[PDB]
């Protein structure tokens, strides 16, 4: 069906005895429309670019209220069942032509400009413009289509916003950069890591958040005026959830690689159980050169929205000292492939990226929780259930469960370098196991069924569901002093005025139990 | 084949499912209330002023 | 003169997405040049906050609060220059100056590396809190002269 | 301090309710008998 | 330590059945000793505050006099041989804070360890 | 869990800003002189070039 | 009400006892059984009145703490269920 539908509203019922205005416009409109395209005959209703439909305002009360037209008659346009600009009555002849010209452009022969004067003048006996596409027209067409995820039609409009124009960059510049990212994330094959790094640098305005493996090659009124200059389109990622959603998509896809195999990867998952065994010669001596490379590749330790200008700052004097640091991440080397626990965790991440790109959403979240808990809870993860009454540290702990464990329980998880305890002290530290999991909740939203189900699962799997924080009130003392009125014949206040509520006053509900009256205003927005 | 060991497997598995469903419903209602509060005009106080609550009478003497 | 400068930017985060729906005539009104003092002052806070923003929609962190308080102190100081009979606000300025001093003490013990980085960007005289301050005024701390680099007429006297 | 584990009133109430699969608080009125 | 001295005002009431008290780790341990002697009917931690019941007998309450010895601004210490002189020919209850937990004055002399006088219950001059 | 609230905050502010755009559109429509001056401006532009 | 040594505890005592060829009863099995007899005899031989009320429903063999008491009581909100043959105990 035609996406553009022009609705012509008029009231000709009252003028059945004496036409005044309703019939005057019909005579001119019916004679001009056919000439500009070359109530109406059905044959000529199919060659038009928009659906011309007429409705009587003074015939149906339900429809009259929906449009809510202050005047009569007036032309109202529509596009994919959405309100558009409305042409008010009493306008000049130039205004009418303008409205029709834009109506036929949204749907996307026509009369050439050289023969426009004769068509309009000759149609008045019964009793296009040279401007190119409007800037707002293209922007309004791309904002709505991106939700549909087009493949071939999206590329065309992307190329028609920058060519031999170089005239509008403060308005259309924001959408141009984000439009290219969607196209790159639509192809079946994995996107190019190098291509994404260059594109994302401009949007964020800094390369510090990007991984080191994809970073680029290594007066008085002027000095103080450069402090408020921030390079980066942050406004697009704060007041537009649609725009901010695409940002999380790139983070998930960055964990993927190029030289990978689906069959090989699948087979290796089962073999490497990540137990106390230093991986058998069966697994260590069965890895190809392609897989080895992937494992060693860099990944974003922190999200893109965290530490965008101070990521390179060291964190040496932000740690805690403790001789007791038991962990499974100990094999005489910091290398990924030189650890059994780390090796298993890595494999999971690879498969998660492929599933998300293909379309599998529910299955993708399963691997993310698997890996996050693997390194957190230790090798003991096969037991897919709640903690077996082993949650220590609670008030009035039972002695039965204390004797059912040993030193094994004391071992803490974490990442290779840091641990759980280090993260508690330093708020800037992080590890990939958390960045990957956090990149998925925002990508699919917070109200998504699957996201909601996975969010609650983590609480029960970690054995901490039903936590109630305890916080005490704060002191009632505040700065300043009591109200004081200046003495003398000059009545004036010193610190505070009459409208001052002390910190020891009762609640407003008890002071005004009557509440607003029936005749009171329900909107104090004066 | 152990009869006592298998009993604990079912008890723990069933308990996990009950918590997951309960938590999901609790979070849904928790966020629903906050959304409504952040989409209404602030209520302007119009009750009696606090003119008598300024001065107080604490314990006399020491 | 510096406080009266109006850069080429927008208020209320009026990105080009929404501004495209308005007429060119109407867009002038929304520019910073046509904005008021309240809108102009608010814009400066947003730019500085993003420089030390840990996560989107987060202003309670000590890093953000340190920058926000700095802009508020200068805003009141500029007003006192034009208005000199407003003696009621003289007491309010002291409260903010002392409040900002306590923030530095707390941030110094929790994060030392970050405390130095924030001072360089804002050109604020970094001071360490490792020993108690003496009672002598000739060697004690002075919250008024914290921004010695930005202010050259409020350092010391005789 | 907010992460501390202290036994509150609402904390125990939620634990009992979680056991009941999708058994709530109930009250009883005074027994008024004319034969007494 | 300050919250400990705030319990005497609430527990020292005649026309009352139950009184609230701020929650504290040290306060919980004190109530246990008093209940053993039969001075408190019972108590319950209601979260941010603890609800403690009051015991009465023939109208008058079981507690008639409370004396606070230890204060946050200082610390009273007595040797095993000095506590006996202080506490003699009396039925009072003195809370002693020893290294091995909290015990009454009667048990402190039995072990012979140097305790700390916190408060007095049913004490005269 | 903090990341979950980030998405909700963006949606909440987005709805508030949407209502603001509607108010400004009313002014434009309701304004007569704005349209009249704008209309005139455009006409002269093409005549000078032609 | 008091369920009286629920079936969950008895399951562990059965498999452990029958695991060995000699069927030697472990110490834990007899320790719990003997304790049940001590409490049952004390309530019956109480030297002072023992008032008890069954406010809840009784399932299985769990009425020993009310029937053997010196002064037993009941009310409308009470029940008596005892089906040992179903559980084979």
């Amino acid at each position: 069906s035609k996406p553009v539908t022009v609705v012509y509203a008029h009231a000709s019922s009252m003028e059945t005895t004496r036409p005044a205005s309703s019939a005057s416009l019909s005579r001119f409109l019916s004679n001009l429309l056919p000439r500009l395209f070359l109530l109406l005959s059905p044959s000529q209703r199919q060659s038009l670019p928009f659906n011309f439909v007429t409705v009587d305002v003074a015939a149906e009360p339900r429809l009259g209220a929906f449009l809510a037209l202050p005047s009569v008659p007036a032309l109202v346009c529509f596009y994919r069942k959405k309100l558009y600009s409305v042409l008010a009555p009493g306008a000049s002849d130039v205004a009418l032509l303008r409205f029709l010209k834009e109506a036929a452009d949204l749907s996307e022969s026509r009369v050439s400009p050289e023969n426009v004067a004769e068509a309009v003048h000759g149609a008045r006996v019964a009793a296009w413009a040279e401007r190119k596409d409007v800037q707002c027209l293209l922007t309004q067409l791309g904002v709505a289509m991106t939700r549909e995820q087009a493949e071939e039609v999206q590329t065309l409009k992307n190329e028609l916003v920058a060519e031999d124009r170089s005239e509008d960059a403060v308005l259309t510049g924001g959408r141009r950069l984000f439009a290219e990212l969607q196209l790159q994330l639509t192809g079946d094959s994995p996107p190019d890591r190098e291509a994404l790094s260059t594109l994302l640098s401009e949007i964020l305005g800094s390369a510090l958040s990007l991984p080191e493996s994809l970073q680029p090659p290594k007066g008085y009124a002027e000095q103080w005026a450069s402090l408020y200059q921030i390079e980066g389109y942050w406004n697009e990622l704060e007041t537009s959830p649609v725009c901010a959603r695409l940002l999380a998509k790139a983070t998930v896809a960055l964990f993927n690689h190029e030289q990978v195999n689906l069959q090989e990867l699948d087979l290796c998952i089962d073999r490497a159980s990540g137990e106390d065994d230093e991986e058998w010669p069966s697994i260590r001596a069965s890895l190809s050169e392609s897989l080895k490379t992937a494992l060693n590749a860099d990944e974003p330790v922190r999200p893109l929205d965290e530490a965008v200008h101070y990521a390179h700052l060291t964190m040496k004097n932000e740690k805690d000292f403790s001789s007791l640091r038991p962990s499974f991440f100990f094999l005489g080397s910091t290398a990924v492939l030189d650890c059994p626990l780390r090796t298993a965790s890595r494999l999971r991440r690879l498969k998660a990226a492929r599933l998300f790109h293909g379309g599998a959403y529910e299955e993708a979240l399963k691997f993310a929780v698997f890996a996050y808990r693997l390194e957190c809870q230790g090798p003991v993860e096969t037991r897919r259930a709640a903690a077996p009454e082993h949650v220590l540290g609670k008030w009035r702990d039972e002695e039965a469960a204390l004797l059912a464990v040993d030193s094994s329980h004391d071992k803490v998880g974490g990442n290779g370098t840091e641990d759980l305890f280090d993260q508690m002290a330093c708020a800037r530290a992080g590890w990939p196991a958390r960045t990957l999991l956090m990149a998925m909740y925002m990508a699919l939203g917070a109200k998504h069924p699957a996201v909601q189900r996975s969010r609650a699962e983590l609480e029960v799997l970690l054995g901490t569901d039903g936590f109630v924080p305890v916080v005490f009130p704060h002191t009632r003392a505040r700065a300043g002093g009591k109200p004081i009125m200046m003495r003398g014949k000059s009545g004036k206040w010193h610190w505070l005025g009459p409208y001052w509520k002390p910190p020891w006053a009762p609640s407003n509900k008890a002071r005004w139990p009557t509440g607003p009256e029936e005749w009171a205003w329900s909107d104090p927005t004066r | 084949e152990s009869f006592f060991l298998s009993l604990c497997e079912l008890e723990q598995k069933k308990r996990t499912e009950r918590a997951i469903q309960h938590s999901q419903d609790l979070w849904k209602k928790r966020t629903a209330a906050k959304d409504a509060h952040s989409e209404k005009t602030p209520e302007l106080y119009d009750g009696p002023f606090w003119l008598k609550f300024w001065r107080r009478k604490k314990r006399p003497g020491a | 003169n510096e406080r009266a400068q109006v850069p080429d930017a927008y208020i209320e985060r009026w990105h080009g997405e929404d501004l495209s729906k308005l007429s060119p005539a109407l867009r002038r009104c929304l520019h910073l040049r046509c904005a008021s003092s309240k809108e102009l002052h608010s814009w400066r806070k947003l730019q500085l906050c993003r420089l030390l923003q840990r996560r989107p929609f987060d202003t309670g962190s000590p890093a953000v609060q340190l920058a926000c308080l700095t802009e508020k102190i200068l805003n009141v100081r500029a007003h006192l220059l034009r208005h000199f009979r407003d003696q009621q606000k003289k007491k309010v300025l002291s409260i903010w100056l002392s409040r900002r001093h306590r923030v530095m003490k707390y941030l110094y013990r929790v994060d030392f590396n970050l405390y130095k980085y924030v001072c360089q960007q804002l050109r604020i005289k970094c001071v360490r809190f490792a020993i108690p301050d003496s009672r002598d005024r000739q060697r004690a701390i002075s919250p008024i002269a914290v921004d010695g680099d930005r202010c050259k007429f409020l350092i010391r006297q005789k | 301090k907010h992460l501390d584990h202290v036994p509150t009133e609402r904390a125990r109430q939620l634990a009992e309710q979680r056991s009941a699969f999708e058994p709530h608080l109930r009250v009883k009125l005074e027994k008024e008998k004319f034969l007494r | 330590m300050q919250r400990a001295c705030e319990m005497v005002v609430s527990l020292l009431r005649v026309d009352a059945l139950s009184q609230r008290c701020p929650f504290h780790v040290l306060n919980v341990q004190i109530l246990d000793l008093l209940q053993r002697e039969g001075l408190i009917r019972g108590f319950k931690v209601d979260g941010t505050k603890i609800d403690i019941l009051l015991k009465h007998y023939k109208g008058a309450p079981v507690i008639r006099n409370i004396r606070v010895v230890s204060k946050p601004s200082r610390d009273i210490w007595l040797t095993p041989h000095e506590l006996k002189f202080r506490t003699r020919f009396n039925t009072g209850l003195w809370i002693m804070q020893t290294s091995c937990g909290v015990i009454s004055h009667r048990d402190c002399l039995r072990m012979g360890i140097g305790g700390k006088m916190l408060m007095a219950i049913n004490n005269g001059y | 869990e903090k990341k979950v609230t980030q998405s909700l905050q963006t949606a909440r502010v987005s709805r508030r800003k949407v209502a603001h755009v509607l108010w400004l559109k009313k002014l434009q429509d309701s304004s007569d002189f704005l349209q009249e001056q704008e209309e005139a401006a455009r006409g002269v532009a093409a005549l000078a070039r032609a | 009400f008091s369920t009286g040594f629920d079936l969950k505890e008895l399951l562990f005592l059965a498999e452990l006892t029958q695991k060995s060829t000699e069927k030697t009863i472990p110490l834990v099995a007899l320790w719990q059984l003997r304790n049940l007899c001590d409490v049952a005899y004390l309530v019956h031989n109480y030297t002072k009145p023992l008032i008890v009320l069954m406010n809840g429903a009784t399932a299985g063999s769990g009425a020993s703490l009310c029937c053997l008491a010196n002064r037993s009581a009941a009310y409308h909100s009470s029940s008596f269920t005892c089906d040992p043959t179903a559980y084979g105990w």
